[PDB]
């Protein structure tokens, strides 16, 4: 799910050719606003991961009786930096970053049971008070019989860190996307970049046009169904009674 | 006492030259720059006015 930054910039030359970002007026060649370009591209990738799943992750929490709030932050995760004031209870899973948890979706115990999420008055309900923390009531401990939990969630990739010495290559950087959403990302970046420039009648509408094309492309990808989509088929016949 | 006025006298090609055209453009740029620094001009009227002038 990777692409070389080099190809990205080479192609975006073909749509940013009007403006400062990439071209000297004479002998059009990429400038050194690459930091700003990368900062825009990362935002674009995050937006696409918002619009389509494209990823999912997993964790594994080791429970502790009498605990009320379990935050999911990169200080509690094994292999991260062990801040002394916190016990590292996240013992397994994808490496956590600043933007990794877009939404928690499933919680599965060690017994194979499936707990309920934000479904009030359900038997063993788990509540998220702050979108990145699990609130576990005492009734859960009363009737849990589970020593660990497994969490699944919608992911977004962690962007690679650029550096002033890394300004040498900038071509070994790898964006984490399939190529389809690359074609879409081009329009996103072009719109954002071209919006605040131009004072002539037809040159004041390029940002708007690129926004329109970006939306159209997103609709086309949805129609073609180039993203993950689970579909549920329960049994309903093993409960005992429907047969 | 005959100093020949030349194209160099009118304007040398450099942006920061001492030609009359160059210095008039510079003073126009300064006025527009102060106007933009105050909250009164966007970055596009700045170009429009100059190109018109």
């Amino acid at each position: 799910t990777i692409q070389l930054k080099q190809v990205i910039d080479l192609l975006a030359e073909g749509e940013l050719s009007n403006i400062k970002y990439v071209n000297i007026d004479t002998g059009a060649l990429v400038l050194e606003r690459v930091p700003s370009l990368i900062r825009a591209i990362n935002l674009g990738v995050l937006d696409l991961h918002k619009r389509f799943l494209l990823k999912e992750g997993m964790l594994k929490i080791q429970l502790e009786e009498g605990r009320r709030l379990y935050p999911l932050r990169p200080a509690y995760q094994v292999g991260q930096k062990p801040k002394p004031g916190v016990p590292q209870f996240i013992t397994e899973g994808n490496k956590l970053g600043r933007q990794s948890i877009l939404k928690i979706e499933k919680i599965i115990g060690d017994n194979g049971v499936e707990y309920y999420l934000n479904d009030t008055w359900q038997p063993l309900n788990i509540t998220t008070p702050e979108f990145d923390v699990l609130e576990i009531s005492d009734e859960f401990y009363c009737h849990s019989s589970s020593k660990t939990l497994e969490v699944r969630y919608r992911r977004a990739p962690t962007p690679m860190k650029i550096c002033v010495d890394n300004l040498d290559s900038w071509g070994c950087i790898d964006i984490d996307l399939p190529y389809t959403h690359l074609q879409a990302l081009l329009y996103f970046v072009a719109s954002r970049c071209q919006t605040p420039i131009g004072f002539m009648e037809n040159t004041a509408q390029e940002g708007f046009n690129f926004s329109q094309k970006y939306e159209a492309e997103c609709a086309n990808l949805d129609a073609q169904n180039l993203r993950i989509d689970p579909v549920g088929n329960q049994d309903r016949f093993t409960r005992g009674g429907w047969v | 006492a005959v100093e020949p006025i030349t194209i160099a006298d009118l304007t040398e090609v450099k942006l920061d030259g001492k030609g009359a055209l160059d210095q008039l453009l510079q003073v126009t740029r300064l006025h527009l720059a102060k106007e933009h620094d105050a909250g009164r001009l966007k970055g596009q009227e700045y170009a429009a006015v100059l190109t018109g002038g």
